[PDB]
RNA sequence: GGACCUGGCGGUGCUUCAUAUCCCUCUAGAGGAGCCUGUUCUGUAAUCGAUAAACCCCGAUCAACCUCACCACCUCUUGCUCAGCCUAUAUACCGCCAUCUUAACCCUGAUGAAGGCUACAAAGUACGUUAGGUCAAGGUGUAGCCCAUGAGGUGGCAAGAAAUGGGCUACAUUUUCUACCCCAGAAAAUUUAGCAGUAAACUGAGAGGCUUAGUUGAACAGGGCCCUGAAGCGCGUCGUCAAGUCGUAAAGUGUACUGGAAAGUGCACUU
């Protein structure tokens, strides 16, 4: 058990060391920081152990030491909070609070915290069913004419997450030194690397490390493979291609133009095409490779 | 007792089990043998063995932990950590004594690093 | 596998996308909205948008093949093809007026109808109990009963006893007698279906 | 003698589902021929046994007149060098692998044995082990024989037969050869995986049967369990001759008659 004297003397050790620290490394000691601590007890105690926290460390005792022990009462033993005596002021201060708009509003992509770190906020062991009575409460809260303070209020309890699918980001229109609009791009499968340049307007020509590609790819299943993204959104015969493609094999090389013509094409078509292009499979990086 | 009836303090070191090495423990010993392309690991093995019997030998019931034998070029350091039980004066007349016998030994500057602790440092109990 | 649960296959029909808004149900527009959220994989080289083609054809390809190699079996078809296109153009162009009415040309009609004509609806099953194997009666699902008519084609064409004919001779005359009800594949459905009732003791255990 | 309580069955079955491994189904390949090994029988005095120890100088290989090993006869002796043997022992240790084991507090029952849950909440809170393998990429010892467990010489030994277990080669027309790297011309039953860049096929790099880098690239993808998981119901609460030195896993209560009585029927009652 750590006395507060002892914590005490702790938080002024730590200060001596720290302005010692920011001495030894020249550093300035009243712009002295956590993170320089770290660094500097990296490089003056260099460990390689894979065990992040078994590196020697210097952080304020408040970080190491388990202070949550705060007194809830003062000297005349009178409690702080007028919800004391329940044993879980925090909580259901909490849910009164809670109560409390919805009495308000009455009268007028994300996740829901978790019970772990909802115990955390409040500093304070619930249990599920209180978690549950908690998160059912804030479900009607939203589900109201929440205001902005009731928005931000139930944005405290709601943790996020990103989705961000559906946008492929679409490669600029460039412009070469004949005025001629074209988008450049690249496309990987197995060893093979592929970077394709289409031109907005053209006849239909592709050209694969300067040769026709009937010439480059003998096989007909290569040729179907580079048809299949111009000819899936009806615009066989009307662009360029020139494209370089390097490793692999037949096969892979061709999927890997495949991808990089797609990708490069998603320029001169509209975001619903663009989007049909994504669910067919056109504009995924195939990551099937040889395993070990 | 009985059949089914049946159905001690600890250092780091002596906690931490053997998969630990380089995870939480460390290594007693550093020198450069071990490492791809070098040479005389077995010799260095060799004289970690020695040097780690001479010294539990030499302060019997001192030693409060392990050995740390460091090498940089040919120097060779003994880092250990005793207890504060024996008399100063012998200790400074082991450590002259033990540093000349190792220097005349194996050839080399041998240096000693005594760290005396109020007593075992047990980390926990198993 | 490589690819995450998350990733869903790749849907390559191209007039599936062309559907006007105003025909979509509820249930498509919200399996339409809800495609627009998930992870979908790279589509696998084969299958593509284009108009020429074919499941069962590009089916029957991949069971021909042996050791990946997929330009042979790809070339075995093709001639397969072309060897039943030109036997029917010959039979058609010695045929009466009247018989030319009923010579069918494409090799693709020909080889849906020789397989569908291969194709058994009874099987047998064995299940386990007593240490002795039960051979019961069982109605093919259309998945079994498609890929048993490929697998007999093909072993049938793969039988030792047509010594240096070349697979594509023999497979475009194993097609074409199919395509009339002829040939030993028939045999064997016609084998396999007498063999069937000739067990129908055990022919109502509906749990295999 | 009356009332009450704890229980315990190292218990017994079933029910439903999560039921993944494991199944079963389903998919793709794996039997013939020639040699080499395992076991058995038969046979010999005997070993169709081995080459840091022959041969070969494409690979491998059988017996080789090599040599060791075995069988039948002999010889040598202080000799090699205070000689000589790889003969034993890790059933000596070390090393290297592997096996197995690893309390308090507060309430209720009148302060009895005793009991304490309801969430729209009603008292509950806190290392050893091993007759182990390895004497080929390694050691430290200990024992053995020393007219022989050493050194030689003369002959022989060179097996036979089945059924099955395993291994190595070739096994093609979707093939083979050339040019090319894919539009040419000439020739002729168990078992192993499955679950995808996987199976199958084909190339390169290494340390010198094992480690890494590539190319092409499939088929099938359905029903139920063992077993833990999630719970629920029920049941169940042995006998005997002299104690084991014994054996074994609608239903009732009365009464009357009963001569086809391992209990039945008749009459009256109870739930
Ligand atoms: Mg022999
Ligand atoms: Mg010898
Ligand atoms: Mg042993
Ligand atoms: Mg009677
Ligand atoms: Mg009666």
């Amino acid at each position: 058990t750590y006395t507060e004297d002892f914590i005490k003397k702790q938080i002024e050790e730590f200060n001596i060391g720290k302005r010692h620290l920011a001495n030894m490394m020249g550093e300035d000691p009243e712009t002295f920081t956590q993170e320089d601590i770290d660094r500097a007890i990296a490089y003056l105690f260099p460990s390689g152990l894979f065990e992040k926290r078994a590196r020697p460390v210097m952080k304020h005792p408040e970080q190491i030491f388990p202070r949550q022990r705060a007194i809830q009462w003062g000297e005349d033993g009178r409690p702080f909070h007028y919800l004391f005596y329940t044993g879980k002021q925090s909580y259901y201060s909490l849910m009164h609070d809670v109560y409390g708009m919805l009495l308000n509003l009455e009268k007028h992509g994300s996740r829901w915290l978790i019970k772990e770190e909802l115990e955390e906020m409040l500093v304070e062991k619930l249990s599920d069913l209180d978690y549950m009575q908690f998160i059912r409460l804030l479900e009607k809260l939203l589900t109201s004419q929440c205001g902005a303070a009731e928005e931000e209020f139930v944005q405290r309890f709601r943790r996020s997450v990103t989705l961000e699918s559906k946008k492929q980001l679409i490669e600029p229109v460039q412009y070469d030194e004949q005025g001629m609009a074209f988008s450049k791009s690249e496309g990987k499968r197995k060893t093979a690397k592929a970077e394709a340049i289409v031109y907005k307007h053209g006849s239909g020509r592709i050209k694969v490390n300067g040769i026709d590609y009937q010439l480059y790819f003998p096989i007909t299943q290569d040729r179907e493979q580079l048809m299949f993204p111009f000819h899936f959104v009806d615009r066989l015969g009307k662009h360029d291609v020139t494209c370089t493609v390097s490793g692999g094999g037949r096969s892979a090389q061709a999927g890997a133009i495949r991808l990089a013509m797609a990708k490069a094409l998603c320029s001169f078509v509209t975001e619903d095409e663009v989007e049909w292009m994504r669910q067919a499979g056109l504009l995924t990086t195939d990551p099937r490779v040889r395993e070990r | 007792r009985e059949l089914p009836c049946a159905w001690k303090p600890v250092t780091y070191e002596e906690a931490h089990a053997p998969h630990y090495i380089a995870h939480r423990k460390g290594w007693l010993s550093l020198h450069t043998g071990n490492l791809d392309g070098e040479d005389h690991a077995a010799e260095r093995t060799v004289e970690d063995v020695f040097l780690r019997k001479f010294m539990w030998g030499t302060f019997p019931g001192c030693l409060a932990d392990q050995l740390v034998l460091k090498r940089r070029g040919n120097q060779l350091e003994i880092c250990a950590v005793v207890l504060r039980q024996l008399s100063p004066h012998k200790y400074y007349f082991l450590v002259g004594y033990s540093e000349t016998l190792l220097s005349y030994f194996y050839k080399c500057p041998v240096r000693l690093h005594l760290q005396t602790v109020p007593s075992k440092v047990v980390y926990k109990y198993l | 596998s490589r690819y995450s649960p998350e990733f869903k296959d790749p849907l390559i029909d191209k007039e599936y996308y062309r559907k006007p808004v105003e025909e979509l149900t509820e249930e498509e527009k919200y399996v339409r909205e809800l495609k627009k959220t998930q992870l979908i994989k790279a589509a696998p080289a084969g299958k593509t948008s284009s108009v020429f083609e074919d499941p069962v054809i590009s089916k029957f390809t991949n069971m021909m093949m042996i050791g990946g190699n997929k330009v042979l079996a790809r070339s075995l078809m093709i001639q397969t093809l072309e060897a039943v296109k030109r036997k029917q153009f010959e039979k058609y162009h010695a045929a009466s007026a009247e018989e030319q009415a009923t010579i069918e040309r494409n090799p693709y009609t020909i080889f849906h109808q020789a397989l569908k004509n291969c194709e058994p609806m009874i099987g047998l099953v064995p299940i386990l109990k007593g240490g002795r194997f039960y051979q019961v009666p069982v109605p093919l699902p259309d998945r079994r009963r498609r890929f048993l008519a490929m697998k007999w084609m093909i072993t049938e064409c793969r039988d030792k006893k047509h010594q240096r004919t070349l697979m594509p001779e023999k497979l475009s005359h194993k097609l074409l007698e199919a395509f009339h009800n002829q040939g030993p594949v028939i045999k064997r459905k016609h084998d396999l279906h007498k063999m069937a009732e000739a067990n129908r003791a055990l022919a109502h255990y509906r749990w295999w």
